[PDB]
């Protein structure tokens, strides 16, 4: 887990 | 107790008052002015209508029964014209 | 459980008896809505007369041909059976038209 | 215990079994004895004989007619098209044929083939053929379009308006702009000889035109301009549709305390109207389910997705758009909701369904594939960095390359260079090569991906902050660029609060960041402030997770649609 | 007052899914190597979509698949029994 | 060499192209005109205007009557049913109501209509349709019971002889018992009016039915009184198909001798009355690759079982129950077949086929599924050990965990407790707690399906020895009960010896295990003779299975009819 | 190969 979820 | 039921060809079709209210179109012909009580049904023939009141004594007497009822018996030739009276007598 | 129609010459009743009724108390029902002496009245099925004495089923009025959706008729005399009408015959379709 | 069966349904079972010496004079039988019949068709498995007796007009227009068994309908006719009977197609073609002929007759037969076409082209626009349904309204458009007159002028924007909808449904936005100018013609038409229609239908329609387009800005303009037409006269399938474009617009403006008060009410009259088992209750659901996703209501968004999906999965068969749109909208919510869990399971059941279903019904070139391919390349891009094996690593980014490119080449045909959409896809490329460790093209996605949005979307919103952070988790996990990941993280942390609040799900993602940036360097004093208030995030998640299910939460009778509709306007 | 009182898991389903065995029976594997050793402990969980399951079946089953068998919904216990 | 087409040929793509206007006219037409013409609308694809003609049971008993074109029959209702028409499921229903509306009616109408439910009943349980034809049997089984004539009971026990094998293949093996009790109720009654029917095709079913059950000491006593009753006047299909059960009710009673002339008659009799590409040919091939596994003969069984669903996948279409069971016996040959080379790429695509299909046509609580899931599990759970990722192992696993615990709960639910198929999959629940790291679950489930098989079967048997080496190996190479793992191997090899010889290919397992069992414990000496026993299986395993393919092993009139069922009673 | 092949 490193980044955001996707737009 | 009894209904007396007369077909478009002039047969006589006298059934149990209770067999009779299985259809709610009959019901409608028991109840208002109407209350052996005659009953018109100009439009359907009497081969077809006794196959209505088959059903009646079939229905009745097979109501909630433990055993497997039988499928009631439509002939090909008769079905589409008892169709039509099976959905204006609301049976 | 037998059920049967009486016609005479139009009239039709779906009257119930049981296997082992007597014709005594169905010709009362009879009387019951036709109004009419039970003495006078006889009744046909397939040309031949039934005594009052004999029950439904010692005449051949069994269960197994008194179903409530196909019930088994006899006439009635005080024969001139109308018949219903004659549905309207399909074409056979697999025969060349 | 064992009831005895109905005469009717037991002549409905002769008069089927009697199909061959009988499939004639049915078509004479009463209007609900027909679709009895043709019902007892589907159940029994004959589609074969079903199909060829929907393709006809004359006779499928008797079956469409039966409005209290329409639920039915949807799901024999969906069974034939399922089945490999273009039923829609022909329909479309049956009807095609039709106008011509009547074209030259008279105009009074031209108004019941008209109507017809409503019914016909209404249906397939409910039933989601939207190719097939527009051919169908298209030849309804040559018909009042031949007259010149008030009688015909009425139906002539009704044409136009329900040839929008078949339109903005289908991705033919290039033919839905120029098709409102053509309905603009008939408003000023039948304006100038003293009448006066309702523009709520035709000015709300377009309304997810603009907003499926990207067009936020003036998607809300003319948000105004719908909700001042509503009047109390007007169906509740046109209130319902002018109040889901609403929500769905102001969502987006985020101002989400009046998008809430738009689409409670919608799930509340859809509800009380068509009930809970309708496709139009369910498409509002997906509108609720939209709102509560990007609210960061995610927990309560699935629940409203499930639902939505389980009313276009009944209601509705196997590959419809419908329920293909009702899975890659819930396909998403399931990726959002288990992105920090990490069970990309039913998410992934539900991308792969949407996927089959579009490519079956859809030509390989069509808009609705991009954010359908999408939301399977965000679950597979996730899938293969939780898993711990080698070669799947190589396969799952690769293929999730394949979808994100697709995704973005029929977005770009579509929308343009410069769009949210299409920029949109951009922030997706950039955490696909993160993991994918191409970080040469990640750094230009993503700030290719800000550079779009702050131009049209503007610096200050929540789909700009969330590309912010995609970037500013690549200068600092791998770059090593802190000078310039810390101001990045500063800017989504402090909109966020902004927006949202405190108890942003996407705080987190910025806030272990942000912590990692700073022991990176050895300053750990305020590395032990973001600890005392992450503590704080995660306390403030326990009282603010409150699973209450939100079909519940519209209640009863909160407001009537007159209070709704100056509420969002008094305040406007 | 000596009374007779039949308990039983109020689900209606009365059968697992997964081991497809009766309710109240035990589950397929504690039914094949040991149905009296192990069979005091073999209880059964509920969900969030209310679909109870043998808790060694539905265990056995989120071992793979992370949904609940009859209704493709992510799975989480509601309730258990003990 | 550009041949013009037939005037025949040409006047049915006119015919067909102009079907819409013609379809009532085409109904009148011969029938071998109107197949054909029904024909070639599968050919053009046209499965919607040929699907809603096959839905009338009037216009579907036309196209039975052509029996030469029945491969091609069976091969479009086989598309119509995958195209997504249940017209099985209608012309079951739609002769059933049409039957049950002549029971009033004279005998003469009544006699035709079970000639119409004979050849329409006896097509779809030619066709798989087990579920469907059954409908339609007891259907004709109610004519017969009707008007107590003397034809009638000759025709009721041939409703029950055919009602019993739509049965067996549909696994109402509870209602299988209670039609052969109804089959003798008009057997001993016409036996008493001077008519002894002939009882060969009834009892073959129960060599069948007891087969499935695995009462093979029931299925042994019924497998002689069929062919006690084999009349060379019988039927071929009548004849071929007790030469297949008593063969099938032969080799699970351990005895081989007679079990070969068995089949090997019968894969040249149906191949000689029916032909190379029969379904009935198919379903003797399937039955004597059933004799090929068992007896040891792997390298050829496959290619038995092959030429089986290339017929059956030809004449019965995509999705079908034959060509189903034909993937699952094939899966499971080439699971056997290349066990020792550890590739499954082709054993687990047949596999996941029959799987595929199976769940497609058939509920999923049914028992047919129980082989199949077996089947695919035991590929599993030896495609992960083969494989070297621990993630891939550990998934799979239990991916075959899942299986084999669903395949169980149907034989037990259906078999019962005590049952060889009940055992046999605590056997290969035994194969899979091994490799699951669960060590102590396997001796268990090992114990309890050899208490068992031990049971029923026997002392000495192939089912109960092919179990006991799983427990050996159990106890040998990962738990280390040493001491008890000698005794086991020893018994494995003595029934392995006694009913095959040395060419058993199981002696290799076992061999190999006995070197493991004494390079930890000690006796060093007899690691160098089971090294030189293995040795000498070796190069002794090399020298049988170049032997020709067992297609023409059979040859062509090898023997006769009416002696290879005295030269079976004799012996 | 350390055991049998399935029954
Ligand atoms: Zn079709
Ligand atoms: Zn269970
Ligand atoms: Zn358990
Ligand atoms: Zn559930």
């Amino acid at each position: 887990l490193t980044r955001n979820k996707g737009p | 107790m009894y209904v007396k039921l007369i077909s478009s060809d002039g047969h006589e079709f006298i059934v149990k008052r209770e067999h009779a209210l299985t259809s709610g179109t009959i019901k409608a012909m028991l109840s208002g002015p109407g209350q052996t009580n005659e009953v018109n049904f100009r439009e359907i023939p009497s081969h077809v209508l006794s196959k209505v009141c088959m059903y009646f004594t079939y229905k009745v007497r097979y109501t909630n029964s433990s055993t497997e009822i039988p499928e009631f018996p439509i002939a090909p030739e008769i079905a589409l014209e008892l169709l039509m009276a099976a959905n204006f007598l609301d049976c | 459980d037998v059920f049967l129609m009486i016609r005479r010459h139009k009239t039709t009743i779906f009257t119930d008896a049981k296997e082992s009724s007597t014709v005594f108390e169905l010709k009362r029902i009879v009387e019951g809505i036709l109004k009419r002496p039970p003495d006078e009245q006889r009744l046909y099925k397939d040309d031949q007369l039934l005594d009052d004495g004999k029950t439904l089923g010692e005449c051949g009025f069994t269960s197994q041909t008194a179903r409530p959706q196909a019930p088994a008729t006899v006439g009635l005399a005080f024969l001139c059976i109308e018949p219903f009408s004659s549905p309207p015959e399909l074409p056979d379709v697999m025969k060349p038209q | 215990e064992w009831i005895p069966e109905t005469l009717y349904n037991t002549a409905i079972s002769a008069v089927v079994d009697n199909y061959i010496r009988s499939r004639r004079d049915i078509r004479s039988l009463p209007e609900n004895i027909q679709f009895d019949v043709y019902y007892k068709l589907y159940q029994q498995g004959r589609l074969c004989q079903l199909g060829s007796e929907f393709c006809e007009l004359e006779v499928f227009a008797k079956v469409l007619r039966a409005l209290d068994k329409r639920h039915l309908l949807h799901h024999c006719f969906q069974a034939l098209m399922d089945h490999g009977v273009k039923v829609a197609s022909v329909l479309a073609y049956s009807f095609s044929r039709r106008c011509s002929y009547i074209a030259e007759s008279d105009a009074a037969v031209k108004e019941k083939a008209i109507q017809v076409g409503f019914v016909l082209g209404g249906f397939l626009s409910d039933a989601g053929w939207y190719s097939d349904a527009e051919k169908v309204f298209l030849s309804c458009l040559q018909l009042c379009t031949l007259h010149d007159e008030m009688l015909h002028w009425f139906r002539a924007v009704e044409c136009c308006v329900r040839l929008l909808h078949v339109r903005n449904g289908n991705c033919k936005y290039h033919l839905g702009e120029e098709t409102f100018k053509l309905a603009q013609t008939y408003m000023d038409k039948l304006s100038k000889h003293g009448q006066q229609a309702n523009k709520a239908a035709l000015y709300g329609e377009l309304c997810a035109l603009l907003f499926a387009k990207s067009h936020y800005d003036e998607a809300y303009k003319w948000c105004i301009e719908a909700m001042k037409e509503i009047t109390a006269g007007l169906p509740v399938k046109v209130v319902v549709d002018v109040l889901r474009q609403a929500s769905k617009a102001c969502v987006v403006k985020r101002e989400f305390k009046k998008a809430e008060q738009l689409i409670k009410h919608a799930v509340y009259l859809a509800r009380d109207h068509f009930g809970s088992k309708h496709p139009k209750y369910s498409d509002t659901l997906l509108d609720y389910g939209f709102y509560l996703l990007n609210v960061d209501n995610i927990c309560q968004s699935v629940a409203i997705y499930q639902a939505a999906l389980d009313i276009r999965q009944s209601v509705f068969g196997g590959k419809n758009i419908h329920v293909a749109t009702a899975h890659e909208d819930l396909a998403y919510s399931s990726y959002v909701h288990q992105y920090s869990s990490g069970k990309f399971d039913n998410a992934l059941f539900h991308a792969e369904r949407a996927i089959g279903i579009i490519t079956h019904i859809l030509p390989e070139d069509h808009l609705l594939l991009a954010s359908s391919k999408r939301v399977k390349a965000l679950i597979l891009e996730e899938i293969a960095i939780d898993c711990h094996n080698k070669e799947t690593e190589q396969r799952l980014l690769q293929e999730a390359h394949d979808l994100h490119l697709s995704s973005l080449q029929l977005a770009k045909k579509a929308f343009g260079e410069f769009n949210v959409q299409t920029a949109k896809h951009y922030g997706n490329l950039g955490r696909l090569y993160q993991s994918m460790r191409k970080f040469k093209e990640a750094e230009e996605m993503h700030i290719k991906a800000i550079q779009i949005k702050e131009q049209l979307l503007g610096q200050e919103d929540y789909e700009v902050a969330l590309s912010v952070g995609h970037l500013a988790s690549l200068y600092n996990y791998d770059m090593n660029q802190y000078e310039n990941a810390e101001k990045l993280y500063l800017r989504s942390i402090a909109i966020g609060k902004k927006l949202f609040g405190e108890g942003y799900s996407g705080l987190e993602y910025d806030y272990r960041g942000l912590i990692k940036l700073y022991n990176s360097i050895g300053n750990y004093e305020k590395v032990f402030e973001y600890h005392n208030v992450l503590s704080n995030w995660n306390r403030l998640r326990d009282r603010q997770y409150s699973v209450t299910d939100a079909l519940e939460d519209v209640s009863t009778s909160p407001q009537s649609t007159e209070e709704v509709v100056q509420s969002f306007l008094i305040s406007q | 007052w000596n009374a007779v009182a039949l308990w039983a898991w109020d689900i209606v389903v009365d059968n697992c899914a997964i081991c497809r065995n009766h309710i109240m029976d035990l589950c397929i594997e504690c039914q094949a190597n040991q149905a009296s050793a192990t069979s005091e402990e073999c209880t059964v969980a509920w969900g969030v979509c209310n679909h109870a399951f043998h808790f060694h079946c539905i265990s056995r089953w989120l071992k793979t698949r992370q949904v609940c068998p009859l209704d493709n919904r992510e799975w989480e216990f509601q309730k258990y029994g003990h």
